[PDB]
């Protein structure tokens, strides 16, 4: 659910979430690291991980739109970028 | 099982001319033909083919012959002329992958174990190599029937070899952008690396186009590959790698600094060396 | 006041106590300028 | 003196002209330095009370501390004006230099190849 902005959360919100005490999230993501569905690190100071990897899921016929969308301006950049070598290297190569 | 493959220009030619040889049948055909060569050390080769007499029909189209004793003759030939060639797979010509290729391998592969098809281009065009391998698996998965007999692309190049590059490099006479100074690379990488970046960007954007309008099956086995690309996508501009970056560069650039600092005291000396040339020169010359 | 308010220095001053603090600017390395410094010579001694 | 930050001196000669009334001039000054000042607020400075820059001009208590306080920020508060000292957003482009370097790059690339 997060994006790939932060990905990043804290014991309080797992806590919350599984309402779960604060004494065993810890070992519930090493067991989660073990399997292997996520990947990420732990701090245990700032009481927060850094989730990197996640066990890749399913969806449906809606999330196709938002990577289609994130697919299409991905497009225009290397267009964009592109057209600067094109134009600005253009006496290098004919 | 097989890294890569080697294909020769000989072979790459060697099919042009087949079909340029079955060109008069002007309706449709495609050229099949059997492809010669050894591998060794994991890594495929390509030498030698030539093709089949070969037809095919639209209606009942599951219909196929491969003469056999032209096969097993010249290829006791060519055993013969050089018993250092031998099988290798095959190729058909290979427009848009034909139906009868699913079972053409599973007639010869009682010649070759790893029997290896090659699929090429007659009408030449495109921003990448025309030149595409498969190879058989019957892979199992963990839903519907398991043993599924698909092909599956191991990367492919175009190699050479000391005694072709003579003809190679005769019959071309036309371009040769060598010099590779601070130029081929940007061209051969950057201005059209980009373009390479470019098909592969549209061809998940076409497999895309069944969003309630394409073909029927839905995702399964190709999702997880798309949603660990969006995963894999890269750090933004906020830490250190920003100024490891600049850090990084500013390092380089100094480096770049000392040897244009060198490149002109350099010529300097040729013009104090050119001086002393027509200076010297005049008065004694006249 | 002024000095803060062109830029030859950066820091604040707590005007109701009287001390003037100033921040320890350090790295000016990875503060791409220097690469500036560089980019203006380059192109100079491809000039000469 | 108003190259530097001498500002009380100039409002000393402010009145202290020896010459004849020149009045309509040291109103424009009067004024050219009203925002200069009404920048000179904007510093980042702690809160100061309800007399210290109320002052620093030349008034006592009118709503002029209101013209500015609400002109601006350092707003009107509890004996207080705020600090929105931010200076936070700007930093960490990478990109904008993955432009203007990539312009520079290719044209090193063309004063040293290409024959000109």
């Amino acid at each position: 659910t997060r994006p790939a902005n932060h990905r990043q959360l804290t014991f309080e919100e797992i806590a919350k979430s599984a309402k779960i005490t604060v004494n065993e999230v810890e070992l519930l993501v090493m067991k989660a690291l073990s399997v292997g569905l996520v990947k990420g690190s732990i701090d245990e100071v700032d009481k927060r991980v850094h989730m990197t990897w996640v066990q890749p899921r399913v969806l449906d016929l809606q999330q196709i739109k938002g990577m289609k969308d994130r697919l299409e301006f991905w497009c225009t950049d290397v267009k964009s970028m592109e057209m600067l070598v094109e134009h600005q290297a253009h006496d290098i190569l004919t | 099982a097989v890294q890569k493959v080697v294909v020769h220009p000989l072979v790459l030619l060697s099919v042009v001319d087949h079909f340029n040889r079955i060109g008069k049948v002007g309706n449709q055909k495609r050229v099949v033909g059997v492809l010669l060569g050894s591998w060794q050390k994991k890594v495929l080769d390509v030498s030698n083919s030539f093709a089949v007499p070969f037809d095919e029909d639209d209606k009942d189209d599951s219909v196929w012959f491969l003469d056999h004793d032209y096969l097993e003759n010249m290829y006791g030939m060519f055993k013969k002329v050089n018993a250092r060639e031998r099988i290798v797979g095959w190729y058909h010509t290979g427009p848009k992958l034909h139906k009868n290729d699913i079972a053409i391998n599973e007639l010869m592969k009682r010649y070759c174990p790893n029997s290896v098809l090659v699929i090429i281009d007659v009408k030449p065009k495109d921003l990448g190599l025309p030149t595409e391998a498969y190879i058989s698996v019957e892979e199992v998965h963990d839903d519907g029937t398991p043993t599924s007999k698909t092909f599956e692309h191991v990367t492919s190049e175009i190699g050479a070899e000391e005694a072709e590059e003579v003809g190679v490099e005769h019959l071309l006479r036309d371009i040769k952008d060598t010099t590779v100074g601070t130029l081929s690379q940007r061209i051969t990488n950057q201005v059209h690396g980009l373009k390479g970046l470019n098909s592969k960007l549209l061809d998940i954007r076409s497999y895309l186009e069944k969003v309630a309008t394409g073909k029927l099956p839905i995702n399964h086995q190709i999702i997880y590959q798309l949603q660990d690309v969006f995963n894999l996508l890269p750090d933004v501009s906020l830490q250190e790698f920003v100024k490891a970056f600049y850090l990084k560069t500013n390092d380089q650039m100094v480096v770049v600094y000392l040897a244009s600092l060198i490149r002109s005291v350099v010529a300097l000396h040729n013009l104090i060396n050119n001086k002393i040339a027509n200076r010297d020169a005049e008065k004694k010359e006249g | 006041a002024k000095a803060i308010r062109d830029g030859v220095i950066e820091a604040s001053i707590n005007h109701e106590k009287g001390y003037v603090q100033s921040k320890e600017m350090i790295d000016i390395y990875s503060t791409r300028e220097p690469q500036l410094a560089f980019h203006q010579r380059i192109s100079f001694c491809l000039d000469i | 003196y108003l190259m530097e930050g001498s500002y009380n001196k100039v409002f000393l000669a402010k009145g202290n002209i020896p010459a004849e009334s020149y009045t309509f001039f040291i109103d424009i000054l009067l004024d050219t330095i009203r925002d200069e000042i009404a920048g000179c607020i904007e510093k980042a400075y702690e809160k100061i009370l309800f007399t210290e820059a109320t002052r620093i001009l030349f008034f006592n208590t009118p709503k002029k501390m209101t013209d500015y306080a609400k002109k601006r920020g350092w707003v009107l508060g509890p004996n207080n004006y705020y600090s929105f000292a931010s200076q936070q957003q700007k930093p960490e482009d990478t990109t904008i230099p993955s432009t203007e370097l990539a312009k520079q790059v290719i044209e090193y690339a063309r004063q040293l190849e290409m024959i000109v």
